[PDB]
DNA sequence: GGACAATAAAGTCTTAAACTGAACAAAATAGATCTAAACTATGACAATAAAGTCTTAAACTAG
DNA sequence: CTAGTTTAAGACTTTATTGTCATAGTTTAGATCTATTTTGTTCAGTTTAAGACTTTATTGTCC
């Protein structure tokens, strides 16, 4: 038949059914304020329901379902004290009788100090609103009537004026100011009501109100770096030709500071020094995915995960270059101080198979086994790799906030750092700071071209620019002390540009080698020259030689 | 007047339909799990 | 006076067998338990639920959710063609037996005030769900205890439902009580059966029960937890999900269901069970489809192996390193 | 390496090269009847003959050095006084400047009465086929069309 | 999904995407003048793409990365002047932030002494185009309107002033240009401007009789508008050479038979004036003269590779780097055959000017190990175990070790030579070459061997052709098979081949060589043949 | 047919007067960039006032 | 009686409207810079028609 708690419209009136017993059906009216539960047959409402008078519907108070009242506020306490106040009606079996009904409601006046009429309301309201304690509820939140409207006040003609200077002066145009809308209005307003005085006009706030709601509209990774650096004594092979020899190799390292993490790497085959330990910086902020690639090796991303430039240097600016300080501090924005004392680090890395001699930095000086550099490389770096992705660190020292869960692995506490210290580090260009820490020297022009170290270059700019006539000057070169073939020359001083040269005709012999041969080349043609005389000597024994040989020989014919 | 009857009659002892109902669930709880077995 | 609809009683118990999925017959589900509704006047089943977890009455409710609603569809979907008399079980009762303090507060909230249901102490069990599953099974004893969400073999589901559905019909509809203590104004033509006695207590004492919508019951049902707002979303539990309302305060909450992953329900002021859905994002896009608990054992296994896999990688990849590196000397030197 | 009085083809055009001091080098083209020599720089040329765009071919102009013309045959004497007019200009070191070449072609032009465009005319052929005497006899033997039905 | 310094729409509007990071994306509109960068989350983008309102297009800035002003123009010391004033703001992690970027705005203010509204359109200049240094280079190139006519406006006379005054050329003015121009310049040729220009003056004077004569529009107005739119587009190497010549006293002998003896070898040597350099050489067998010693000369014009392989000595180019034509030959004019001297003046133009007196640089090549005697040039007039081949060996070992390695004591150095350079002939021609001389010119040697070689008159019978009384025949003149004085070239050291001169007045030449009726003469001299003959002659009467 | 003019056709050269094109310097004219001082839009805080809901006291009222 | 209703007054609850700051970023007139177009003058090198010289094929007069 019917449930307890729903409503049905008779005759386009909404009734809700409170009680159904054996013989009886009481309901009431949800539209009035008054009135009282009433009662009659269910005969009746079958009537009602056939002739079509009855008809089903919903509640229009179902939203109370979604409400919880956070305690300590005023719903959460005046719905508890009312339905205290009001429970003890409710519970009574005879409550819709008005005889017992009566006796209650003054029961309940004496004891709760309380009028009728409040009584009767809440009543009203626990039966009308679906009996259940959420329907005694005050309706707190419609006072202010929240998203509605509500020293001179603002007046409808004000209003008005208000809407017109809007309309031909800020709608459908571009370029025009508050301000002087605002004073287009104060004109118009003085020159339509010139009694009242200057003081009581309405000010620019209420213009922009009305104008706006009308019309809407500590040290992590990457903090500082250091370097260190070892030797070894194993003579290497190039790969090619296995005959030739290039020396014993020279291993440079860049260590981060906070996880002890191994950054970039430089192999050089001479004395250990600081000028070329920049080479070593340069690759620490590259990408090493081609490097490893490049030597049958397979990387991800995770693996080595260290590009871009740090913070912080530690190196002595007395050992290195001015050029090389001032790009680092001014042109690149890292800072370089003191170099705290160096542990063995890379010492570590190769002597698990080579033997080692003590490696000391000393100053830039240029001018006048069958094991091969690549395997030695993928030696190397396969050792990097192990050492920095699984090797356990047990002399490494913890601080207060670290998990327990950590190992004292250095990519872990790099990984950690990334998502808890210091973000990522900054994105820089390779081939500038490649080309900005090489060293230089001072070159000559001619009509040759560019002379360097007795070699000469040159390029395309220097021809455009016409420069061979009206350069004939104190120009700077660099140069890569490891390749003959290409130097960057730098047009003016103290600049950003640089040209690329290549080596000419007169010098293409020397194509292919370094500079420290060609340095060994010159001082043996200098000695050569030098020794001439005693050559010449050599030379007529030798004539003579050949000359008495052939005159013999053919006397025996 | 016959469904007064026919209910009259369910209701009357009701002992043999338990029985007959509880072996039909047997036996199609039966078929089953053969049927489960007989699956993979 | 008492009948039906006057008080509800819950029961557990737990099935020795292990269950697969009903297309992929290779994926163990686990060990059943099954939750039960009584009335306490008629002695009649109202509503089940099927878990796969420790009892405990907050999955408990979800039982009472299902006791409140027609299961026509239920019934229909496991290919059972259901009357309303079979099974006339649908409204909310007056009191609800049960441990108020094992419950959330939320939930006690939203019984005593929104729905008007009162919880009361719970009275000593009986072997009701036992009995039911005992007949063709194996049953082990089950124990209600906490909540403990977060981190700490060829029958299929839809058969096991069947049958668990089809025993509950009978034993509704046909099967006659023994030990039931009559009382003086039963009929002497009424059986102690289950449904007769509810059509004698519905047509002379009760009268009906009371309305109810079952959207609102579930979500005000469900465990909630504190999120946390950034640009990639909502963040529970380790997950990521994302909304159209998002993109358009300090402590928010949301609701969750610990069987399915997919979606959650958002509260965005407070005092009000008004809720945003939000979805699973990319980000997290790999865990769909799962559950929680399963998503929990993930994560212990991932937390797990970190004390002595970092020894066992270490001798492996040193013992590797020092193969290759002699290997490759080895044949650098035969060349 | 180049040698004077050899010819290059530059983009499939002939230029012979006529000097070489100090990096820079002069040079004047064979096709037209108009124009005077240019000069530039040595590394162009090196920049040009990198990528192709410069290579060798054969002297169209070889065939005078196998010519001996009889005395007192009218090639005889008019090479002998063309050869002597513009000696003056070729015997100078500003020869390839404009300003100082322009007075030597006035002087020549006050001292021998000729014409200016006859004297730039000698300078051209001179300088087109190889710089020798030979360069200046005249086309006579083309004269007649010999070997030929007159119609 | 997203990539730096790339250009979307959205609403169709340009935006330009900066930076990402961990859920952030930032922006910057590209179309205004004003503004600030804006930062979204990425999944707010991905909506924006899925429903529609995101496109992506293609950046308006791709070209400015491929330029290169020139140095010293304004554009590069703008540019470089500009990007070191931002670089401090655009270096720091908190350049998106207001108040960080506020107080970097103020530090930059007070430290180069610029206002503040240039630093935000530096800003805004450098985030709008791409990011780039070429970024901040100014739009001086839109200033003065290039490629418009300024014709329309204006009253006044643009230009120099006349050293009385004209006018200025009216848009009428430039319909009667182009009416003239059409009529009488357009599809023609022949036709020059002037005449065109007096059939324009008599056109202005009927329309416009009232304007004197010295305000017409001039020549040069008329001309420039006619081009504007009607387009019809001392001492070094290889410079002075010179010749001398010795005589050994030992007897030579063949080579293979060995009985033979070929008799006193003589030697000519060819210097070069400045270096003292050798450049060539000949091997002779009788009384010097000049007319032998310009087969010396034609050998020192050539490569000398083949020559030394030949004797089994392996040399470069870098050993004798003589190759071409000297600008002087220094001998003696007056005992030459004519030819050879009107061939070296007009085919080859080398100059011949007098001998300065001779030195004995000859004796210190021979004088080593063979004793010497006085040798004489005279005029010409035809009609021991030792082999040619060690001697010649020798003489060359002996010329390269003195031209290679040797020292000179009594040459007086330059004053413009470098300190360490040696005083050694090979060095002296590098430098030289490289620094004064150039190159050498070039010549054909086949040429310039057949051009200076003896001529002798020959005779035209049956037999064939008759020279020094021996009977030469070939495959061309079969042909014809014929006596206007026809002559031939002859090599005086061997009889086998003559070069026969058919067309006179040029040097093209048949080759003939012996008949089958002569040539019990063959494999010897011409020198052997006159002494036969002469003997038989005195000895058959 | 031989021979000797011998007349004419085809190609090359010089002149005389005129013309041309590139380069420089000075006018007039058009667009771009910076300064210096003032200005504008926006957000945060505090105060004030309007609009709605609530109970009390006392008499009233329909039955 | 009697069970249930009406009204005026004062306090409470919630929120819209307004007064002052503080500051990051923008506007404006005027001066100066950078580049252009248009015209006067000069000079090194070029064009064009007419006639003359150079060479040789084709024909005439004669045997």
């Amino acid at each position: 038949m019917w449930q307890i708690n729903e409503v049905v419209l008779f005759d386009n009136d909404p009734y809700r059914i409170l009680a159904i017993e054996d013989g009886q059906v009481v309901w009431m009216q949800i539209s009035a304020d008054k009135g009282v539960p009433q009662a009659r047959a269910e005969l009746l409402l079958m009537q009602y329901l056939d002739e079509g008078r009855l008809v089903r519907t919903d509640d229009p108070y179902v939203h109370l379902d979604l409400e919880e009242p956070s305690v300590d506020s005023v719903s959460f306490q005046k719905r508890e004290e009312d339905y205290r106040k009001i429970l003890p009606i409710i519970n009574s079996k005879d409550r819709f009788d008005p005889k017992v009904r009566s006796e209650l409601v003054e029961h309940v006046v004496q004891e709760h100090k309380v009028t009728k009429a409040t009584v009767y309301k809440l009543l009203r309201r626990y039966w009308q609103r679906g009996q259940t304690p959420n329907a005694l509820i005050p309706d707190y939140k419609n006072s202010g009537a929240p998203g509605e409207r509500r020293g001179t006040k603002v007046t409808p003609e004000i209003e008005r004026l208000f809407r017109l200077t809007i309309e031909k002066h800020l709608l459908n145009q571009k370029g025009t100011k508050t301000t002087v809308a605002y004073r287009r209005f104060v004109d118009l307003f003085a020159q339509y009501f010139p009694r009242i005085p200057q003081e009581d006009y309405p000010t620019l706030r209420q213009f922009r109100y009305f104008y706006d709601r009308e019309y809407p509209k500590a040290l992590g990774p990457g903090s500082r770096y250091e370097i260190d650096a070892t030797i070894a004594d194993i003579y290497l092979v190039d790969h090619h030709d296995r005959q030739k020899i290039i020396g014993r190799p020279t291993l440079y390292i860049v260590i981060d500071v906070f996880s002890r993490m191994i950054t970039g790497f430089y192999i050089g085959f001479e004395n250990p020094s600081y000028v070329v330990a920049m080479q070593a910086f340069v690759n620490a902020c590259s990408d090493k995915t081609a490097i490893c690639a490049q030597h049958d090796i397979e990387i991800s991303s995770s693996d080595w995960p260290c590009v871009g430039l740090p913070d912080v240097l530690l190196a002595d600016r007395g050992e290195l270059m001015s050029h090389q300080v001032e790009a680092l501090v001014s042109s690149f924005n890292v800072r370089v101080e003191s170099a705290p004392p160096r542990r063995g680090d890379a010492k570590g890395i190769v002597e698990s198979t080579f033997r080692t001699l003590q490696a000391e930095f000393k100053s830039f000086a240029p001018g006048i086994a069958s094991l091969s550099v690549f395997e030695f490389t993928q030696i190397i770096l396969r050792t990097i790799l192990f050492r920095n992705n699984h090797l356990v660190m047990d002399k490494y020292d913890r601080d207060a906030d670290f998990p327990t869960d950590l190992p004292s692995i250095p990519v872990q506490l790099w990984q950690w750092g990334m998502q808890h210290r210091t973000g990522s580090l900054r994105a820089v260009e390779q081939e500038q700071l490649r080309v900005a820490l090489l060293p230089r020297r001072k070159v000559s022009i001619s009509s040759f071209g560019v002379n360097l170290w007795g070699l000469y270059y040159s390029g395309s700019e220097i021809l455009r620019e016409g420069w061979l006539q009206r350069s004939t000057q104190h120009l700077e070169a660099a140069y890569d002390p490891v390749l003959v073939d290409t130097i960057y020359l730098f047009p003016q001083v103290g600049s950003r540009v640089f040209w690329r040269c290549n080596l000419t005709e007169r010098s293409r012999q020397f194509k292919g080698l370094s500079f420290w041969e060609v340095w060994d080349i010159q001082a043996q043609e200098k000695h050569n020259k030098a020794n001439a005389k005693q050559d010449e000597l050599t030379k007529r024994r030798e004539l003579e030689a050949f000359i008495q040989q052939t005159i013999q020989k053919a006397n025996k014919l | 007047d016959i469904q007064a009857q026919e209910k009259h009659n369910k209701a009357n002892a009701k002992q043999d339909e338990l029985t007959k109902r509880r072996e039909l669930e047997a036996f199609i709880q039966q078929t089953i799990q053969k049927a489960n077995k007989l699956t993979p | 006076a008492l009948g039906p609809g006057s008080r509800y009683e819950i029961d557990a118990t737990i099935a020795d067998i292990y269950l697969v999925d009903h297309h992929d017959r290779q994926k163990i589900i686990g060990r059943p338990t099954l939750y039960i509704v009584i009335d306490v006047f008629s002695r009649m089943i109202t509503g089940f639920y099927i878990g796969f977890e420790n009892p405990s009455y907050v999955v408990a409710m979800q039982a009472f959710v299902n006791a409140c609603s027609d299961k026509t569809a239920i019934c229909a979907q496991h290919d059972i063609e259901i009357s309303s008399s079979d099974w006339p079980c649908v409204g909310l009762p007056d009191v609800l037996l049960a441990d108020r303090g094992e419950l959330m507060s939320h939930q006690v909230e939203a019984l005593v005030s929104s729905f008007n249901v009162r919880v009361e102490s719970a009275p000593p069990r009986r072997g009701d769900a036992k009995g039911i599953v005992e007949s063709t099974f194996r049953t082990l004893q089950a124990e209600f205890k906490s909540f403990a969400p977060g981190i700490v073999a060829s029958l299929s589901v839809f058969e096991f439902t069947q049958i668990i559905l089809r025993t509950i019909l009978f034993r509704n509809n046909h099967l006659v009580m023994d030990k039931y203590d009559r009382d003086a104004d039963f009929p002497t033509d009424l059986p102690s059966i289950p449904v007769q006695l509810w059509q004698w207590g519905m047509q002379h004492r009760t009268g009906s029960l009371r309305a109810v919508e079952q959207e609102q019951l579930r979500v005000a049902l469900l465990p909630r937890r504190k999120v946390s707002i950034s640009s990639f979303g909502v963040n529970l539990w380790g997950l990521y999900y994302s909304g159209s309302e998002i993109l358009r305060p300090q402590h928010l909450e949301a609701a969750y269901d610990p069987v399915l992953v997919d979606t959650i329900y958002l509260f965005p002021q407070v005092g009000s069970r008004v809720f945003w859905r939000c979805n699973l994002t990319e980000r997290s896009r790999q865990f769909k489809g799962l559950s929680f608990w399963e998503v929990w054992d993930i994560q212990a296994q991932e937390k797990h192996n970190k004390a002595n896999a970092k020894q066992d990688e270490l001798t492996k990849r040193r013992e590797l390193e020092a193969f290759i590196q002699q290997t490759i000397q080895k044949a650098n030197k035969l060349t | 390496m180049w040698q004077i009085n050899e010819v290059v083809l530059f983009d499939n055009d002939p230029y012979r090269i006529l000097a070489i001091e100090d990096g820079q080098v002069v040079w004047m083209q064979i096709s037209a009847d108009k124009g005077v020599p240019q000069a530039r720089a040595e590394l162009l040329l090196m920049q040009y003959l990198d990528e192709g765009r410069l290579v060798r071919t054969d002297d169209p102009y070889v065939h005078l050095d196998l010519e001996e013309p009889s005395v007192d045959s009218v090639s005889f004497q008019k090479r002998e006084e063309d050869y002597r007019k513009i000696l003056p200009i070729i015997n100078s070191k500003d020869r390839f400047d404009p300003k100082v070449r322009s007075e030597l072609v006035e002087h020549v032009v006050q001292e021998h009465k000729v014409t200016k465009a006859t004297v730039y005319k000698l300078l051209r052929r001179y300088w087109q086929r190889g710089q020798t005497p030979n360069a200046l006899i005249p086309d006579y033997k083309n004269s007649g069309a010999p070997g030929e039905r007159r119609s």
